[PDB]
């Protein structure tokens, strides 16, 4: 019967600035709810949200992926590796009530794109046409990676997402954003001083800072610097592996390259498993609230 | 005046969360990612040494008061293009007043 | 060598979208600072400020008007009839430093336009090109109307502004907005229930409510209603005049006719004393924050 | 949920300044430009005895609860296009919540 084929179908009657208005609604609520997570902002968790819903994709049978937008269910909401994402879902709930016509998938992904751009990151071209699957369909748990691993685990895991070394290290640059919460994952602390502003700091801190493998209050082992920062095992793997290392330094000295490659990879990630028709609209590039004079 | 006075207890709860990671305010404060801010008011930009400023910060050499600081903290890149400070900005006016008021105290 | 001639010179390289940015910045700050004057917003005072700076015009010698932006200067600023307009400039100062290219006159009048549209009033076409002039040419105090006068005074006054019967009644619809402050003018109270939303309520209240001549705490006399509403004597004289009353009842039960007459009249007011070249672009129609989905 | 418990003390303030010149909370209170808000929860539209609603209000009857009340106050004309209620709108979610907590108390 062949693996499933998820075809993009534009929300009927909707065009470029139908979505640009949704972009703005998110960018606005971002600036308003600035108090969240001790003034970190909803930005990071929205980026995380777009990743964890895109990370359910499996290239082998085309199951999962952002096309579904199945995040409204029970079985993938209570995942141990997913705790804390509900703050992102509740953030989006009012704007989905505002635009009932938009699909769950297109919202979660747009929300992640809106977060990265408004946090002074690169422009991420976005596309539409994600459609909502039956309640019957929902990706099994354990589709998302584990933070207590090595570089081999990361490389191997990301193969399932059709990602190569360069794409992986790029996407990882996002762990400059926000922090780890002990009540959520069993890890605690940020990876840098600027965690609500998209920067290449992740690679910089990974090289210049002095890391010591410690034990936090959840009995989990993480890498801590005496400047206060922290790194997941999987993140520290990037400087243990030699092939990963050279890319880390590349992004540490070259931020525009990192931006350019993150944009590609992130768009790819959000657009995995969805096959776009050829009459389908060219990818959207929304302008920031700063570009609209706000 | 342009900007009024706000809550110094609210300003202190704005500094611990949005500034303290890069900045120290107390006298003889250790230089972090950003320069020590003690006595920043009534001082030219890119002045306090021990820190390596980008030359864009020293480029326009402005005297820090209440009103010029407020817009610099609204959009650090718009007011000083090429600045090393990675900050989203204080888009809320009350948040600017509360913080500057606290900063005005701690810089003394 | 014959009366002053003020030529509209467009700010270098600025087009529609530049001035739309200035509108947006102002329109956002109207929504952010909603606490001003017991939650009426900065809307009314900005409308007033634009009127007051362009109301300084004199058709005979072509002195004053909204052109010179001469209001930044001291003499006409500390004028008695100007109490309360301080808040109008404290409001616009941060916008001016964000857009330092725009002239004082363009900003002053744009604030008036922006306020009206954001308070859900008519679309007001706005032309650019105003340029600043030195304190050398600053209108002397006391060429703006007195509140304690009658219809004859009103009609006569507005002949100086080149406004006829139909026009002055429309412009006077703006007194639905905001309120009167005793510490400012010596009169106290609003003219209706909804004074931060642009409506024809002025004409309806003027006609329908029951008014009594009373003393206020400043010992000035004003027309009061038992609903807590008030009217300036000049406002009341709009029903004491036969031909003025003709227009009042006209706008009363028809809001659209009022809306279109107000727009044209307001635009003339802000543009009075200004000569526009053919080289000049057609006036802008700025879209609101709702229309931009902002 | 969408709404959640805020300050009923500041919601009163929001009612004093943005509603009280119109709306009456108390049971069987006087009328005004619009209706009397007593029993506005567990309530259709246009029920209020004695007031003449424009038929635009009662032409959509959906029971007022703590949620649909929230985005009616965000923009009264985006909810009921043709309502004769002239109001700027509560664009701040906090201001909405706090005012919703007061109206569920005074309009008991
Ligand atoms: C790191 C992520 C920072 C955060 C968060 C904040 N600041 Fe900062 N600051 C930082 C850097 C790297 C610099 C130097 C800029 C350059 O171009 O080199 C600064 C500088 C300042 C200054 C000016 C110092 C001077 O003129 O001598 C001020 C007044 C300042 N910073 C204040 C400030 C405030 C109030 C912040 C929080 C609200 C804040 N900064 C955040 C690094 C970082
Ligand atoms: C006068 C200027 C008002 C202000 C300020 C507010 N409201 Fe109002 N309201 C007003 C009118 C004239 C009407 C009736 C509209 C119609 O078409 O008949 C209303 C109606 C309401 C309703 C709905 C009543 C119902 O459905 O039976 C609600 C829930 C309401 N108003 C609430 C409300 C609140 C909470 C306000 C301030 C925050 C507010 N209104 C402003 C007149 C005016
Ligand atoms: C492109 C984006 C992206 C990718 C890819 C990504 N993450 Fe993250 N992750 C985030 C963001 C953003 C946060 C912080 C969110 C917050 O602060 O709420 C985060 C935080 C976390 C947390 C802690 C969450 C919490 O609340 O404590 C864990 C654990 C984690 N990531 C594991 C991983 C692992 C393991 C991988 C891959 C091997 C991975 N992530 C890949 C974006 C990403
Ligand atoms: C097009 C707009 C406009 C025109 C024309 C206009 N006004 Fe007003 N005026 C306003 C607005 C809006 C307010 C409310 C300001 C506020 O609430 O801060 C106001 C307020 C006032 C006040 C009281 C200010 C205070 O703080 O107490 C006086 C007095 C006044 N106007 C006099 C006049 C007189 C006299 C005329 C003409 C004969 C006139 N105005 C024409 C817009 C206008
Ligand atoms: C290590 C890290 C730091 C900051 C935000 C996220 C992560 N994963
Ligand atoms: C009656 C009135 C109401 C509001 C603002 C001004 C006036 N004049």
């Amino acid at each position: 019967t062949t693996p499933l084929v998820h075809v993009a179908s534009v929300e009927k009657g909707r065009s470029y600035e139908d979505f640009q208005k949704v972009y703005n609604a998110i960018a606005l609520k971002l600036r308003e709810d600035d108090e969240y997570d001790n003034y970190i902002g909803y930005g990071p968790v929205l980026v995380r949200l777009a990743w964890h819903i895109s990370g359910t994709w499996d290239k082998h049978d085309n199951t999962g992926g952002s096309y579904g937008g199945t995040y409204r269910f029970k079985k993938e909401f209570n995942d141990p590796s997913n705790a804390g994402l509900q703050n992102g879902f509740k953030f989006l709930e009012p704007i989905h009530k505002e635009f009932p016509w938009i699909s769950s998938g297109d919202l979660f992904s747009l929300g992640g794109v809106t977060a990265v751009q408004e946090m002074q990151g690169p422009k991420i071209p976005w596309r539409c046409g994600r459609v909502d699957t039956p309640e019957d369909t929902t990706p099994d748990n354990g589709r998302l990676p584990d933070a207590d691993k090595d570089a081999g685990y990361v490389r191997t895991f990301f193969q399932r997402l059709n990602m190569n070394d360069r794409e992986v290290v790029a996407l990882m640059g996002a762990h400059a954003l926000g922090k780890t919460h002990l009540k959520n994952s069993g890890y605690e602390g940020p990876g840098g001083a600027a965690n609500n502003v998209f920067t290449n700091e992740f690679y910089l801190n990974l090289l210049n800072e002095d890391w010591k493998l410690e034990k936090n209050d959840a009995n989990n082992e993480q890498w801590d610097s005496k400047s206060g920062y922290m790194m997941l095992p999987t993140d520290y793997s990037l400087i243990q592996d030699p092939k990963y290392l050279s890319i880390v330094k590349e992004y540490a000295n070259d931020q525009d390259k990192f931006f350019k490659d993150f944009s590609k990879a992130f768009e790819k990630l959000l657009e995995n498993g969805i096959t776009f028709p050829k009459d389908a609209p060219s990818p959207f590039i929304f302008k920031t609230l700063e570009e609209q004079g706000l | 005046t342009e900007f009024k006075a706000g809550s110094a207890k609210k300003g202190a709860t704005l500094f611990k969360t949005r500034c303290l990671q890069c900045h120290t305010v107390e006298k003889g404060g250790p230089h972090k990612v950003g320069p020590n801010l003690h006595g920043i008011f009534g001082r030219h930009s890119g002045q306090a040494e021990g820190y390596s400023y980008t030359d864009a910060n020293i480029k326009k050499n402005v005297l820090w008061d209440e009103n010029n600081m407020s817009e610099y903290l609204t959009n650090p890149k718009k007011y000083i293009p090429g600045t090393k400070m990675a900050f989203g900005g204080l888009k809320k006016e009350k948040d600017r007043n509360d913080l500057i008021t606290y900063l005005k105290k701690a810089c003394e």
